């Protein structure tokens, strides 16, 4: 599951 | 003659996946006789030629600005990896070289904290609402305020600054009206770095 | 040839009548062979001469530093005197004048918070306690921390930053033990400002 | 009234 700013993909692990 | 600056990738864009980091190189003050420029790239001393080249634009110093431009890969940015520019010119007896890592040290997270406004500050119009970020190492980071979903805007962040067991730390503040803040909205204060889980974590502020 | 650099005085100088500000002309890169200065200094034109000039000194780059410095009546530098610094030397077709003096703008209050240590940092060995010190101006301030009468040692204070409306802030952050901060001890933030009253005032932190 | 600096007279109205 993944990291969102602003809905804008960050990063996943 | 020439003179050159090297450039590293904004903190965001070298932090999330959904955009691409670049390196810039910079040459100001070519001449115009001998406008022509040429570039290599290295990464950690292997070159590499997928590098555009921008636009060439006139300053109207009496001199020409040629940038070139490197993408360069999340991953292996935030390890280490040394890229290196490499201008050489006619206008120039050897070619100049500048070497842009990140910061040497291990990488250390921040700790975010969310420090409601004073009790002394609601006679005030506005209130401050703070968010102290300390503890990460490098100082590459990026910082915003959100609330219920949307941007707030007018905040004002502290540059980073060195703190004494190595480290570094900023401040950000927001401005909201007493209103707002009364009301109960939560405020988000978003903080970006290479030693965050997922590089990212958001905490809460609210009556 | 030389190059010269005009300086204010510390702003605890300029707030504290116990101290006594100066301003102080820098003339470096001074020859070698023609090391001779003339200061003529102006408080707004006028020419005045209760300056001395500090000693003579190499610096070890073939080049001598050659120091001016004048007294300032506090009162003078608060309001916004020109001083001018004149400097000649033969080593100079014409001589350099620099003036300093400080931010025109009309002064304003620094509101002074404190605001003590996130919840989520009992957990942490040593805390933060923090000092936002909001809405003043020009930027010129001295900010220090102390405890039961003595300075308190180890804090940070961020640069001024200039915000949305003219005005200026700052954060400092004292770091703490929490064993301290927990034993009911009272950590105080010292502002002093122009604008503020008697260039001073104090606010504090506890439990 | 005065204001004092770590005991260092500052200010005086
Ligand atoms: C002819 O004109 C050109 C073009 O300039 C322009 O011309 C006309 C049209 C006017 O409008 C000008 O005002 C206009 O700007 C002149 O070129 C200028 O030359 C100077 C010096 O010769 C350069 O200064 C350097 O600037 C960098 C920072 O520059 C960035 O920020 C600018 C605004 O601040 C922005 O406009 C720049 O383009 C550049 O922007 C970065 O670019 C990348 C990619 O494009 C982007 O991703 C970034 O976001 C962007 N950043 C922004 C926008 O903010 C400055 O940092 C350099 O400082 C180092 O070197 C100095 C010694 O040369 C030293 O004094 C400094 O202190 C600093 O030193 C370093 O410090 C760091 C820590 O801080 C340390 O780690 C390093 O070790 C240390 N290195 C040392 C000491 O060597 C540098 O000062 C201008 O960038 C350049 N202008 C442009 C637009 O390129 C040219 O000089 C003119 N010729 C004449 C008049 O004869
Ligand atoms: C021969 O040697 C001497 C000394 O050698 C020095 O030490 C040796 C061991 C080597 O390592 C050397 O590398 C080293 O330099 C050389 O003298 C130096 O000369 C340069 C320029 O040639 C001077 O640069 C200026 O610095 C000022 C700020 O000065 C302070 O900070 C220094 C550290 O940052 C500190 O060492 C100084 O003592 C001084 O310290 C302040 O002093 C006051 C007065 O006592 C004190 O109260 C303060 O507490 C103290 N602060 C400290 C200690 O932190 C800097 O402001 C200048 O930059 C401006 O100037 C640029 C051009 O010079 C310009 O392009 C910039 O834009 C900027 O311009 C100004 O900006 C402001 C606001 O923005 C405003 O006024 C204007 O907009 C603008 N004004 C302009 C443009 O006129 C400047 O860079 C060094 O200070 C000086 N060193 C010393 C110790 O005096 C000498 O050059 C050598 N000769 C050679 C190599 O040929």
């Amino acid at each position: 599951d993944c990291a969102y700013h602003k809905g804008e993909l960050v990063w996943c692990t | 003659g020439p003179s050159v600056f090297l450039f590293p990738p904004k903190p965001k864009d070298t932090l999330m996946i959904s955009r691409t980091p670049e390196v810039t190189c910079v040459v100001v003050d070519v001449s115009h006789e001998d406008p022509e420029v040429k570039f290599n790239w290295y990464v950690d001393g292997v070159e590499v030629h997928n590098a555009k080249t921008k636009p060439r634009e006139e300053q109207y110093n009496s001199t020409y600005r040629v940038v070139s431009v490197l993408t360069v890969l999340h991953q292996d940015w935030l390890n280490g990896k040394e890229y290196k520019c490499k201008v050489s010119n006619k206008a120039l007896p050897a070619p100049i070289e500048k070497t842009i890592s990140k910061a040497k040290g291990q990488p250390r997270e921040p700790q975010v904290y969310t420090l409601p406004p004073s009790r002394d500050e609601l006679t005030k119009n506005q209130v401050s609402l703070t968010c102290l970020v300390k503890g990460f190492y490098p100082s590459d980071i990026a910082v915003e305020w959100e609330s219920n979903g949307q941007p707030e805007n007018n905040y004002k962040t502290t540059p980073p600054v060195l703190d004494s067991d190595g480290s570094f730390f900023l401040y950000s503040k927001l401005t909201v009206d007493k209103s707002r803040w009364q009301q109960g909205n939560v405020f988000s204060c978003s903080v970006m770095h290479e030693a965050l889980h997922n590089h990212y974590t958001q905490k809460s502020l609210s009556l």
